[PDB]
RNA sequence: CAGGUGGGGAGUU
């Protein structure tokens, strides 16, 4: 249990901007609570004010998580080891790319989205950049970087693959 | 000058049914010896408003924008009152889970 | 705002204009103009209706328990007309972010009561 | 049976899910309008797109009963003596509405990151995962919790065991919580002397504490005289269901309420 | 007043 410091919380919100862009103050600045990160072992971890202040009484040693966890912070300094903030990043997510039910099982599965398996895209995409996939149901899948852009995958083969996968749904029971 | 008749026509008009005039005249400079008076039946109107619409489900939701613009200008009793009464609509709201079909029970809480 | 918005409609191409537009609602509670902004909104390409408009939508709905009827059944007819499936826009719904003022976790009961009678036929024919 | 997580999606869509997926389930009686009972799923249940996306979780009716008993309310400090298997704080969770103080305590390391990866899954944010002893954890870690659910494991040093958590449920209840300091005490077993013997000696230790009925409308009535021994006559006010009975698994349901 | 937390800070090896 250690307060963030400000290298830390800087090398996190490049990651953190990379898919969710400048709507990551939404969610820094909330005058309703005060949920904001803290950092328990390696595990940072997005909790309320209540929640720091019920987790304070738990030993550092002794609390095991908190709230959700944003990814390891590894040797490195990278994130999204952990997909528990899929959730909270779908709804702040910049570029959404919704795959069909052909790709949406080995997306599931960790496969990397190919290009006949792309349903629909956000037009503006750029190679290289952080997006979200969903579903068909509007529902958040995974963490995908596509490598790709949408003014050349408007004429692509279908063998081609567009984004790849990084993290899942699926990895929650697998 | 003129206020006492809008006072007068207010009551009036809230007698028959039974907030944005009444919030004007609230936030008037002269509200916000006659202008303690004027302030206290403005007062007594907003309550008898709101009283009115307590029954309502929506009481809270229609009183919150009320309340916010009285937040942001007896004044602090009558702010109380008003939040104490969205608090208590706001429970019968949550208690009343039905659905908007079974109107029943928005009516019997009502 | 409505500059703002017509400014980022430009073919071929805000949180602060969006924000302010949807505080902007309670002291206003100028017609034409908010069903045009709020038609360009809509207009938008999936820049809107996923969860986010029916939290702007239901401050609208609240704040239309005053002005003329008319006014009102177009503000409602523009979300009957929109091609998102939600429906607890008029109820209950999702938390209210952006400033909140509200409800996070009604308002067609008591607009059935009003000194138009139009506007109890529109409350049943929306519900 | 499958309990749905009403935080993740409303029980009709989930309904309509398992039946696109080919999984016959139907509501589980009157009592839970949540609960769904699956009869045949040629799909696997727990591999299931929705169980993945936590839309449902499975547990038990009984277990899912000590979470109606208790009937946490938003903003509130709830406290779980038994955190694990995470099925009752889920459940405790979605009746909170993500409102509220949860305090999750399970003695077990290797049943706490279970439950842990459960509360992640269902997208629980108020829930505080900690591993300390339920009896020192009024004294220790924090009291006056709004609520206190008492889930203790169901013989002689178990029924100890359950004496001595009980206690320390009745402890950390804060009696002067506006919600009202209930206790929802919860047994995995019909034993007399564990559920009836337990409440009676809990009764004694703490007059504060009133035996109040648990709102259950099915279970059988606790049982105030067996054989020698007496119990109260506010025993009665506990609900007890049989495999027999219920149709369920057996268990023992108690609500307390703490006057001082 | 008591308790929890406490490479946050101060001090010992």
């Amino acid at each position: 249990m250690r307060p963030l410091t400000h290298e830390e919380t800087k090398t996190f919100f490049e990651k953190l901007a990379q898919y969710i862009g400048k709507n990551i103050t939404h969610l820094i600045d909330r005058p309703d609570d005060p949920h904001c990160f803290r950092l328990q072992k390696d595990r940072v971890y997005y909790v309320s004010e209540r929640a720091m202040k019920m987790a304070t009484s738990v030993a550092r040693q002794n609390l095991m998580s908190l709230g959700i966890c944003f990814g390891k912070f590894t040797k490195t300094n990278k994130f999204r080891l952990h997909i528990t903030a899929l959730d909270y990043i779908a709804q702040y997510a910049r570029y959404k790319i919704w795959v069909k039910s052909n790709g949406e099982m080995p997306f599931l599965y960790g496969n990397h989205v190919l290009k006949a398996h792309v349903g629909r895209i956000t037009d503006d995409t750029p190679q290289h950049q952080g997006v979200v996939i969903y579903s068909m149901n509007d529902t958040p899948l995974g963490f995908g970087v596509t490598a790709r852009s949408t003014l050349e995958l408007r004429r692509l083969e279908p063998t081609a693959i567009v984004a790849f996968h990084q993290a899942d749904v699926g990895e929650y029971l697998r | 000058q003129l206020f006492p008749m809008r006072f007068h026509i207010i009551r009036s008009l809230i007698y028959l049914s039974r907030a944005p005039s009444l919030f004007e005249v609230l936030d008037s400079s002269y509200v916000s010896v006659y202008q303690d008076g004027l302030i206290d039946q403005l007062l007594e109107l907003l309550s008898e408003y709101y009283v009115l619409y307590a029954t309502d489900i929506s009481f809270p939701e229609l009183v919150i924008p009320a309340i916010v613009r009285s937040k942001r200008f007896g004044l602090l009793t009558l702010v109380n009152r008003l939040e104490q009464q969205s608090k208590f609509m706001t429970e019968k709201r949550n208690q009343q889970k039905f659905a908007p079909i079974d109107s029943d029970s928005v009516e019997q809480f009502a | 705002v409505s500059t703002a918005f017509e400014i980022a409609s430009a073919q071929g191409v805000l949180g602060l204009f969006v924000q302010r537009l949807y505080k902007i609602i309670f002291p206003f509670s100028e017609m034409e103009m908010l069903l045009k902004c709020f038609q360009v909104f809509f207009f938008k390409s999936k820049n809107i209706s996923s969860s986010r408009l029916s939290s702007f939508s239901k401050r609208l709905a609240i704040a239309s328990m005053q002005l003329p009827e008319h006014s009102a059944s177009a503000d409602l007819a523009l979300l009957k007309k929109l091609l998102s499936r939600y429906s607890k826009l008029s109820r209950l719904l999702t938390s209210e972010e952006q400033i909140g003022d509200g409800i996070y976790n009604y308002e067609p009961f008591l607009l059935k009561n009003h000194y138009s009678p139009a506007v109890s036929q529109s409350a049943k024919e929306l519900l | 049976t499958i309990r749905t997580n009403t935080l993740k999606t409303q029980r009709r869509e989930l309904a309509q899910a398992l039946i696109n997926r080919g999984v016959n389930l139907e509501p589980i009686g009157k009592w839970s309008k949540v609960g769904l009972q699956v009869f045949e799923s040629q799909v696997p249940i727990g591999a299931t797109p929705e169980y993945l996306a936590g839309h449902y979780i499975l547990q038990a009716a009984s277990s899912f009963l000590p979470v109606m008993a208790l009937a946490p309310q938003p903003n509130e400090r709830i406290l779980d003596m038994s955190s694990a298997p995470g099925g009752k704080v889920t459940y405790v969770a979605a009746l909170q509405k993500n409102t509220g103080i949860i305090f999750a305590n399970d003695s077990n390391k290797a049943r706490t990151k279970a439950l842990s990866a459960n509360i992640h899954r269902l997208g629980v944010r108020n829930a505080i995962v900690c591993n300390y002893d339920g009896r020192k954890f009024p004294n220790e870690v924090i009291g006056g919790f709004d609520r206190v659910l008492l889930d203790a494991p169901c013989f002689d040093t178990l029924s100890h065991l359950q004496r001595q958590l009980l206690l320390s449920a009745i402890d950390s209840v804060n009696a002067d919580s506006k919600t009202g300091g209930f206790i929802v005490y919860s047994t995995c077993s019909i034993t007399v002397d564990e559920d009836e013997a337990v409440i009676q000696y809990a009764l004694k230790k703490r007059p504060n504490v009133k035996l109040v009925s648990t709102g259950l409308e099915f279970g059988r009535e606790g049982f105030t005289r067996f054989r020698e021994k007496r119990f109260h006559p506010s025993l009665k006010l506990t609900r007890r269901y049989y495999p027999h009975v219920h149709n369920i698994d057996g268990f023992f349901v108690a609500k307390l309420k703490k006057i001082s």
